[PDB]
């Protein structure tokens, strides 16, 4: 279900928005996971440009630019 | 320790001298309204503004009507700046007394930042994107800021009192932004379906409505015209009627060929009004498309029509002066609605008396025990309404057709020419169901229950409701209220668990 | 909390004194521009007293007995030196730039 | 009639006679605050009941006793009018008599010592003005009355979403008015259940061992009891024929050597009619049958001594056997049916916990106060306290009177606090609607619904109050030396005051008096809630309760109710509603006696109306009043329909009832929809007053009495003539008939004039009487703000043309002329009032001088010496009205700023400038100003030239009060002399002082001499005191909050007229924004040239349906027909004849009409006033739904000269061709709501920034930006718009170094932005690493 798909985000910037907060942070840090970003709402959130429309161009630059050379 | 990390989770300690619980980091993180983050519920924003709004159909569907006050207070920063470019002032802090001093001077350079500088406008309820649309400022002297009726649709901005709020692009990127996208002439299509947002809303349409119609005899009837110009002039003459059968010669076009635009002339069967509309359309549409009666649907497929055939430019202009025209025109028309307007049947009360007769009929049956309750409930209330079905298909008749006037002979009947019937039927406002609570009795109400009363409102609206029927009829309008303003909200939450699922 | 029972509380409006406001800060860095000018106005030497009798483009300010040592010119000089340096951009050709400044 | 009508008469349509006439319209509020502070020598309520209540407050046992003797209220210290400009609340000190004794150690009860404690005084209670509202600080305040569901018990459902298995549920509730909550609910197993307030669920029988109850007794209370006898050998049963029903035949039975009925057989009626007429008393049955039985009482072995079975057991074949050979005779068991008397309470004990009392209380104990250990002293303190103690618990007397009747009791009046009956009824009453027998109530029933008001509220809060007092009371009696302290040293002040101080000044219900309006002030305080204390939440009750219900019928008002997030939680009062004797809302009604409809009226409350029949407001009954046709339209119960001639009880009192006196004022209402009606209501209240308060062209009738009513208005205490009219004061000379026959007298009216409203609109009294008039008692001596010669005008009238124009009255819009703008008709007078303190900083104290650094001469120009404005001096934005001066020392330069000073020789001052400056944009003229200095210090000069005004003109006034005063006397005096010893000319020429010698022939006239010579004195001296007191009160330091040492408020009077952007309405929902202000060239007019002043738009009309606002139009054309006419009449100067003759045939108007007529009244000078205030326009009335019909109107326009059709030719202003069509034109009334563009306005660039988290804060009502919110941010996100969005949420707001880097840029004209990042995450980074968290930032 949708509000049941949207439980599930790699980014956990992005999950401690819409969801229970104090819940997102514990699980995350447990697991020590690391948000790379890559999505809209994070990098709202952490005030960067939006991975998508004009932004497309720079956070593609830079997508290619990491894991690599 | 848990009281400061996270209180709540123990006993919820309390601040000094203070009943409320104390606020912990755990709530310095959480915030409130549901899930907010400040990024969330909203930040506040430099550089922006807001109020009340009015119409300003001089505008270019590009444009806006600016306030002057909230133009200088907005842009502030720009004029310091432009001001001492152009060395009108010594250093910043004269120009900040320029400013604050209104010199005369200063808005000669306000209309310079202005210029080509782009403006968001924004409303409460933003939904789709076009919430938020980028126009091009025009100073204007007052208090209230001036928004191009062909977007009203768009914001679903009403003019009873709502607000809009401006924001400035600062960054050059966000001017070329807000230009190549947020632009209003950049987007004419809703982007949920191809169709155009920029359809004509309701006077406009009245005007293209009343401007191509027909009625059966008119000043210049059956003459013929050289093309739309001298069509124009026979009607601003007043030698020949706005709406008059006759044949005019048009030449259109068709670019059917290759990337290429073919012409042909003939002898068309129009009226004066189509006629002279006809110098709006540009190009390649053919003149079919104007020789109808225009309403709602056909006054937006002929956008349409033009976007899909000539390009965006075209359309853009088209739309601009399809608005002015049908602005200037409904003005000239001269509609306006009356108390005698909203016309009752005459066989109504007749109607009401037999279909009275029915329920005497059921009620003498369960009198005698022949039908049962609940079968006698049903019946009844299938005979009122089978009744109100019977007085809106009569009043529906007799508004609509009943003109009939004469030409040459002694009778011809057409589609009435009363006011309330065109606005409904162009569909500029107004509907079949409000049309027949105007003169048709209105429904047959229901018990917040939903058993459905089955002595329904004989009285309509042109008439006077009585104690009891007005009472009944604030349910219905109490529970109306309290329902939309409730989907409201479902929608949001709706849209949140969508755009949170994308 | 405060009115309306919404997120409005009381440590939401109290605002910052202790930020310079922008408008301000424009004519912190235009003076500098415009006293950096009229310093390129006087004699270099002349320029070099008064930089260092205030705190101009250096650090802290310096004593005038120390700028007397410095310039190995010393004592009740340097004293008259600046002030006919002040003469030179007191009447206005000079002056109408500085004079803006003041409020 | 009445002089004032003489005046002006409105024109009313309409046929109901009224039979009653709207009563006072503010009732609620003065009758509530009148039961609270009075003397009442009973337990009725008010500060009486209270006191005694709570009172005596004894020790523990010390026999230390505080009672309580009697109270009074002080006199208030300042007034009202003082109260306001001061901004002090309105209150009186509260003094209570408390008697101190003390028992003597081992008594018999006497007592050593009495000490009696002359009034106490413990807190200031606020006081209720004459129209009810309260002055908390300088401003008036409502408080509204409240509506919850009353005290007593209640019987609920829960059917449907309960389980999903259907079946409903049955519950109980028990709602005192203080104390814990009782609740009964059964559960799906259809065991009892009972719990205290909101928590935890026990088996209910639990309570009842608390009552001391065991099995047997719970058992023997809920059950009835079937005997089995074992008589020779072997099972017979005594059989009450009835018990048969609803059963089937389990074996054979037979009694009387009879068969009665056979096995397999149910049993019907006729079996049991032969058991019944046979007499079967005693029958024979299986010992298999008492295998289901459950037995009642407790059976022993007689002999053994041993429990053979306990109380509520199922019974077995062999314990049958068991407890036969004891030699048991007879065995009671339980009378149980699945259908019509229910096993319930057994299970119920099936599944109880416990045994005995003291168990029960054990598990009741740890129940209320869990985990901690329970005590036996523990569990029947608490058990006992909760709904058993006359402290702690009381339903009062709308409790228990609601509570007996709902038990279908005698008694209407009970004790407050539930006995075992009490409860044990209520148990029973459930049962018995599970068991098939009774029906449940519904919460939104008026009649479970009960209105407090702001006496009861503010009892209420004196009462915590009183028990916070009563603590500290008990807590010092405790270890009490003796005579030294007495009843001040235990009891404070500040406890009480602050309970109360803090329900008025806030809280939900208490709230400033809307007055922009004198409807608005009215409604308001006509008005119910069910928010607030012991009411509901938006958020917890849904649309049930919101809803309009049957009986709000002539009680609240179905069409007025806000239209925000409580929908119905608010509603309003009824015209002719009332508060019932308990509190409830009764509504009056005609009652019909036999075939005729009496003019007697009756009031019935929601359940009193209930099965009577009640007729219809709009009925047809003639002559003697009998009803018309063989059948009716009328309501019994709860719905409406068609009813028999004589079967009707009563009738609606009138037309109106129905609605309030908002909907009330709405002409032509019954053709509007109820949505559109509700919001023409809603606006009407909104709309500000007009500079020309004009009149309602089209009214209803209604709004003279919202003009007298509502205080705004002046009116006559006492009839007599006008000796003096000033714009300032009104003083009239009494008739003898109604003047008291000491202190002579006129009474004398001082007028408000213009001062600040609530709303910062300006409330201004003009007279409307002139010198030397005749004066009626009861009549409108000045008109208030928006009130026109006695009746409600909220805006004004004016020709409305229907018609599209140019696309410019686009949705709503309005489109008007430049006429309307001229003639300044729709301009607004506003009243500000802006503050200036003077405060204490640690670098020293703030001056008030007129010495400001940097300011030219033009801006100390306006200021005197002492630095505050003149009184008048037109003001805008920037002006300064208050110099003020703040030290702030040691600027701490820079380098060059040093060269620039070393330079030009500028002394930077130690001083601030935090001068008071108007707002910017605003601008208008200064009306008053006013100093309040901390006790003690120095008034400056400014100051004390206005203390020295203020003293001079009080004693003008006071003067001028004594003179007119003595004046008065003095001339009854003449006129008492001149019977009995008249001397004309002799008396008058010696000096008037020595008057008082003089006497009289031996008569009463003497001792009237005597009286008039009393007064005179007493007026005399009381003069001298009261210019005392106000000198006293002028000079006196007003005191101030800590810190500041003197404030200077100035009060600017705006005039702002019409602008594009502001808001316009009608009555009848349909709003509008003004677009353009079009000149009188390019205006719609007609064949005589006369321009139409406003152009609405005809295609809001259909869809929204109201077509009252035509009709309103076309009346309106019709009535402006009627004033033309007349207005030519009197510009002929025809004769009192022609005018007289007209102005009749105008008041008659064909057919069938209730207004009546003059000619009884005098021929020339009344008549042509009449007209002369008819050649405006013909006031006509239309009765809410009694109101005009289309043939009256059209008859009327007949009358006018003008078309049947109400529209016209209308040519365009700018071609002058001729518009094709008709179009309507007439006079529509229309209100300006004060949405007004230059308060909405807003524009932000840059400016303050919040503390906490950096973000864009207006300090300085500068205003904060917009909020860019998460839709829109997803609006940005749809576009491609990646920088639009950065700049929204970066350096245009939450960027510390974003927003200065970036205005650089801007005035050096490069755009761009080096974003940086934004604040919040930031903090927020270091709030997640404040906890274990470690949030890091990785790589590159
Ligand atoms: F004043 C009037 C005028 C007309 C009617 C009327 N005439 N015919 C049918 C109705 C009718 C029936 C029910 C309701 N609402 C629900 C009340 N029920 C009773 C117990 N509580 C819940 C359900 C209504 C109303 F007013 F609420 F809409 C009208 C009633 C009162
Ligand atoms: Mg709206």
């Amino acid at each position: 279900g949708i509000t049941k798909a949207s439980l599930a985000t790699e980014s956990f910037i992005s999950a401690a928005s819409f969801q229970e907060t104090t819940r997102v942070l514990t699980e995350a840090a447990v697991a020590g996971k690391r948000d790379e970003l890559r999505g809209l709402k994070e990098n709202v959130i952490v005030g960067r440009l939006i991975p998508a429309g004009t932004g497309y161009a720079y956070h593609q630059d830079r997508m290619r630019r990491r894991a690599a050379g | 320790v848990d009281a400061l990390l996270d209180n709540g989770r123990r006993g919820r300690a309390i601040t000094g001298s203070n009943k409320r619980p104390l606020k912990s980091l755990a709530d310095m993180i959480k915030g409130k309204q549901g899930r907010f983050r400040q990024n969330l519920l909203g930040k506040r924003v430099d550089y922006s503004g807001r109020s009340v709004i009015t119409v300003g159909p001089y505008l270019r569907l590009h444009q806006c009507g600016l306030p002057k006050k909230m133009a200088l207070e907005l842009f502030k920063p720009f004029i310091y700046g432009k001001l001492e470019l152009r060395g009108l002032a010594t250093t910043i802090k004269a120009a900040k007394k320029m400013v604050e001093r209104e010199e005369a001077v200063v808005w000669d350079i306000l209309d310079e930042v202005i210029r080509e500088h782009p403006v968001l406008l924004n409303r409460a309820p933003t939904l789709h994107r076009l919430g938020i649309q980028a126009f091009e400022p025009v100073l204007i002297e007052g208090k209230a800021i001036q928004l191009h009726p062909l977007v009203c649709a768009a914001y679903n901005a009403d003019f009873d009192g709502d607000q809009m709020a401006v924001h400035v692009p600062l960054t050059l990127e966000a001017q070329l932004e807000a230009r190549a996208l947020m632009m209003s002439t950049n987007n004419i299509l809703s982007p949920a379906n191809g169709e155009p947002i920029i359809v004509p809303s309701q006077d406009v349409v009245l005007g293209l409505y009343y401007m191509t119609r027909d009625c059966v005899n008119a000043k210049g009837e059956g003459m013929v015209l050289t093309g739309p110009k001298e069509a124009e002039r026979l009607y601003r003459s007043g030698l020949a009627s706005l709406h008059a059968r006759v044949k005019v010669r048009i030449t259109e076009y068709e670019k059917d060929a290759n990337g290429e635009l073919v012409a042909k002339t003939s002898l068309k069967d129009t009226t004066v009004g189509r006629a002279i509309l006809w110098m709006i359309v540009p190009k390649g549409l053919p003149y079919s498309i104007v020789n109808q009666a225009l309403g709602k649907k056909a006054i937006s497929k002929m956008l349409n029509t033009c976007y899909r055939i000539l390009g965006l430019k075209p359309t853009v202009i088209f739309a601009d002066q399809i608005m002015y025209t049908g602005f200037a025109y409904a003005a000239r028309s001269g509609a306006s609605v009356g108390i005698d307007d909203m016309v009752i049947p005459e066989k109504k009360h007749e109607i009401i008396s037999e279909a009275e007769a029915e329920v005497a009929e059921i009620q003498e049956q369960f009198q005698s025990g022949l039908v049962t309750a609940g079968e006698r409930y049903n019946k009844v209330i299938d005979i009122w309404a089978a009744a109100n079905d019977r007085v809106s298909k009569a009043m529906m008749d007799n508004l609509q057709t009943e003109t009939v006037i004469n030409r040459d002979g002694q009778e011809e009947k057409q589609v009435s020419f009363n006011s309330i019937y065109m606005m409904a039927d162009s569909g500029a406002r107004g509907s079949a169901a409000q049309i027949r609570q105007l003169a048709g009795m209105r429904g047959l109400m229901a018990k917040p229950d939903g058993s459905i009363i089955e002595t329904p409102i004989t009285a309509n609206f042109r008439e006077g409701l009585n104690v009891l029927q007005y009472f009944i009829s604030t349910h219905g309008a109490r529970k109306g209220l309290a329902d939309t303003a409730l989907k409201t909200a479902n929608s949001g939450y709706l849209t949140r668990r969508l755009v949170d699922v994308a | 909390p405060i009115g309306d029972d919404e997120d409005s509380h009381l440590g939401d409006f109290i605002e910052d004194t202790t930020l310079e406001l922008p408008l301000d800060s424009a004519t912190t860095e235009s003076l500098r521009a415009a006293t950096h000018d009229v310093l390129a106005g006087l004699t270099a030497r002349e320029a070099k007293v008064l930089r260092m009798r205030f705190g101009i483009d250096m650090n802290t300010d310096y004593t005038l007995e120390e700028v007397g040592k410095q310039f190995d010119v010393t004592r009740e000089r340097i004293r008259q030196i600046e002030a006919k340096a002040l003469r030179k951009l007191r009447h206005p050709s000079r002056s109408e730039v500085l004079r803006s400044f003041l409020d | 009639y009445s002089y004032t009508e003489k005046k002006r008469i409105r024109k009313d349509f309409g046929k109901r006679p009224q039979v009653l006439d709207v009563p006072y319209l503010l009732s609620i509020q003065l009758d509530s605050f009148q039961k609270f502070i009075e003397q009442d020598p009973e337990g009725q309520y008010g500060l009486e009941a209270a006191f005694r209540s709570v009172f005596p407050i004894q020790s523990y046992s010390g026999n230390s006793e505080l009672q309580y003797v009697s109270y009074r209220l002080g006199e208030p210290v300042f007034d009202v009018q003082e109260c306001q400009i001061r901004g002090v609340t309105y209150s009186a000190p509260l003094r209570v008599k408390l008697r101190l004794v003390i028992y003597e150690r081992e008594a018999p009860e006497g007592t050593v010592k009495d000490i009696k404690e002359q009034e106490v005084y413990m807190g200031e209670i606020p006081l209720m003005t004459d129209n009810g509202t309260f002055v908390i600080n300088g401003t008036e305040r409502v408080i509204v009355s409240q509506l919850h569901r009353s005290p007593g018990v209640f019987f609920d459902s829960d059917k449907g979403k309960t389980h999903s298995s259907g079946k409903v549920l049955y519950n109980a509730r028990i709602i005192p008015y203080r104390g814990s909550w009782l609740d009964f609910e059964f559960d799906p197993k259809d065991n009892l259940f009972v719990r205290i307030d909101r928590r935890r669920k026990l088996p209910a029988t639990i309570i009842l061992r608390a009552l001391n109850y065991t099995t047997e007794q719970i058992l023997d209370l809920f059950f009835e009891k079937v005997i089995f006898e074992i008589r020779d050998n072997k099972l017979q049963m005594e059989l009450v024929p009835e018990r048969l029903r609803g059963e089937t035949a389990s074996f054979d039975i037979e009694a009387n050597g009879k068969v009665y009925v056979e096995k397999g057989r149910r049993i019907t009626a006729r079996h049991i009619r032969q058991l019944e007429k046979d007499d079967v008393k005693l029958i024979e049955v299986p010992v298999e049958y008492i295998a289901g039985k459950v037995v009642a009482k407790d059976y022993i072995d007689e002999s053994t001594g041993e429990l053979i079975c306990a109380a509520n057991m199922e019974l077995s074949l062999d314990l049958l056997a068991k407890l036969s050979q004891s030699g048991h005779k007879r065995i009671e068991t339980l009378f149980t049916n699945d259908l019509d008397h229910g096993p319930y309470i057994s299970e119920t004990l099936r599944v109880d916990p416990t045994n005995d009392r003291l168990s029960a209380l054990v598990e009741i104990y740890r129940m209320m106060r869990p985990g901690e250990p329970p005590t036996r002293e523990a569990a029947e303190s608490l058990f006992e306290n909760l709904f058993f103690s006359e402290d702690r618990y009381d339903l009062s007397a709308v409790g228990r009177m609601k509570f007996n009747r709902s038990l279908l009791r005698e008694e209407i009046e009970g004790s407050g606090i539930l006995s075992k009956d009490d409860i044990i009824d209520v148990m029973k009453k459930l049962i018995d609607i599970r068991n098939g027998k009774g029906e449940v109530d519904d919460i939104d029933h008026l009649g479970n619904r009960r209105i407090r008001s702001v006496g009861e509220m503010a009892e209420n809060q004196f009462r915590v109050g009183l028990v916070r007092v009563e603590r500290a009371v008990k807590e010092r009696l405790s270890l009490g030396d003796l005579d030294t302290l007495m009843p001040q040293d235990m009891i404070n002040a500040k406890p009480i005051s602050a309970a109360v101080k803090e329900f008025f000044g806030s809280s939900q219900l208490s709230q400033f008096m809307d007055q922009n309006n004198p409807l608005s002030e009215i409604t308001h305080k006509r008005r119910i809630s069910a928010l607030g204390p012991g009411g509901l939440t938006r958020e917890r009750a849904g649309f049930e309760v919101r809803d309009v219900h049957p009986t709000h019928y002539g009680r609240v008002c179905p069409i007025e109710t806000p239209e925000g997030p409580n929908i119905g939680l608010i509603n309003s009062l009824s015209v002719y509603a009332q508060t019932n004797e308990y509190g409830f809302l009764e509504t009056p009604y005609r009652k019909v006696t036999d075939g005729v409809v009496t003019d007697e009226i009756h009031y019935l409350s929601a359940i009193e109306e209930g099965n009577y029949v009640i007729a219809q407001a709009n009925s047809n009954l003639d002559e003697e009043g009998h009803f018309v046709e063989d059948l009716v339209t009328c309501r019994s119960k709860g719905e409406s329909s068609l009813f028999s001639r004589d079967q009707v009880d009563y009738m609606d009192v009138s037309t109106q009832q129905v609605v309030s006196v908002g909907a009330s004022l709405i002409p032509f209402l019954e053709h509007d929809d109820a949505n559109r009606a509700l919001m023409g209501a809603n606006m009407q209240r909104q709309a500000v007053p007009t500079l020309r308060a004009d009149k309602p062209l089209v009214g209803t009738g209604m709004e003279r009495a919202v003009a007298v009513d509502s205080g705004v208005t002046a009116v006559a205490k006492r009839g007599g003539v006008v000796q003096y009219v000033d714009a300032s004061r009104i003083v009239i000379k009494v008739n003898e008939d109604e003047m008291y026959p000491g202190e002579a007298g006129i009474d004398i009216y001082n007028l408000t004039k213009y001062t600040r409203s609530n709303q910062n609109t300006c409330i201004n009294q003009m007279p409307c009487v002139s010198l030397g008039e005749p004066v009626e008692r009861g009549d409108v001596l000045a008109d208030g703000p928006s009130t026109d010669l006695g009746e409600l005008a909220l805006g004004q009238n004016m020709r409305v043309a229907f018609m599209p124009w140019n696309g410019y009255n686009f949705e709503d819009s309005i489109l008007v002329s430049e006429r309307v703008v001229q003639e300044d008709r729709f301009t607004t007078i506003h009243i500000q009032e802006l503050a200036c303190v003077s405060r204490d900083t640690k670098l020293g104290p703030e001056e008030i001088t007129a010495d400001i650094p940097n300011v030219g001469e033009a801006a100390l120009s306006k200021l005197d010496e002492s630095g505050i404005v003149y009184i008048g001096a037109e003001v805008t934005g920037g002006d300064i009205l208050v110099g003020k001066v703040t030290p702030k020392g040691e600027t701490q330069l820079t380098p060059e700023e040093k060269l620039l000073r070393a330079i030009f020789g500028e002394k930077a001052s130690d001083v601030k400038d935090s001068s008071l400056r108007v707002p910017n944009g605003v601008s208008g003229t200064v009306i008053d100003v006013q100093v309040f200095t901390r006790d003690g210090v120095e008034k400056d000069k400014r100051a004390l030239e206005i203390e020295e005004m203020q003293l001079k003109q009080a004693k003008k006034d006071l003067s001028e009060e004594l003179q007119i005063l003595e004046a008065g006397l003095f001339s009854r005096i003449r006129a008492v002399l001149v019977a009995g010893g008249v001397e004309a000319e002799k008396l008058d020429k010696l000096p008037r002082d020595r008057w008082l010698e003089l006497g009289l022939t031996d008569e009463e006239k003497q001792n009237q001499l005597e009286q008039l010579a009393e007064q005179y004195d007493e007026l005399k001296h009381e003069f001298e005191k009261k210019l005392e007191a106000k000198r006293r009160k002028i000079t006196q330091g007003d005191d101030l909050a800590p810190g500041v040492l003197k404030i200077v408020k100035v009060y600017l009077a705006v005039k702002r007229r019409i602008q594009p952007g502001d808001k316009m309405a009608g009555r009848h929902g349909n709003k509008g924004v003004i677009s353009k202000i079009n000149p009188i060239e390019d205006m719609p007019y007609d064949e005589n040239g006369t321009p139409v002043d406003i152009v609405l738009n005809p295609l809001g009309v259909p869809s929204r349906m109201n077509i009252g606002q035509i009709l309103e139009t076309h009346l309106g054309m019709a009535a402006k027909g009627i004033g033309d006419k007349i207005n030519a009449m009197l510009k002929q100067q025809q004769e009192v004849a022609k005018l007289r003759e007209f102005i009749q045939r105008a008041y008659d108007l064909g057919a069938d009409v209730r207004q009546k007529v003059d000619l009884s009244t005098f021929s020339d000078e009344e008549v042509m006033r009449l007209a002369e205030n008819l050649r405006k326009g013909m006031p006509i009335a239309t009765p809410v739904f009694d109101g005009a019909k289309e043939a009256e109107i059209k008859e009327l326009l007949k009358l006018g000269d003008l078309p049947t059709s109400g529209q016209i030719r209308l040519y365009d202003g700018r071609t002058g061709e001729q518009f094709e069509r008709p179009v309507t034109v007439g006079y529509m009334y229309m209100l300006k709501l004060n949405h007004l563009v230059d308060d909405k306005m807003h524009a932000r660039s840059t400016g303050s920034y919040s503390l906490v988290t950096q973000q864009p804060l207006g300090g300085k009502a500068q205003f904060g930006g917009q909020r860019f919110g998460e839709m829109e941010v997803w609006a940005l996100e749809a576009y491609g718009a990646a920088y639009t969005l950065q700049e929204m949420l970066t350096v245009k707001s939450d960027d510390v170094n974003g927003r200065t880097k970036m205005y650089k840029n801007i005035v050096d004209g490069n755009h761009q932005m080096e974003p940086g990042m934004p604040e919040s995450f930031n903090v927020l980074l270091k709030e997640i690493r404040s906890l274990g968290i470690n949030i890091e930032l990785e790589d590159e």
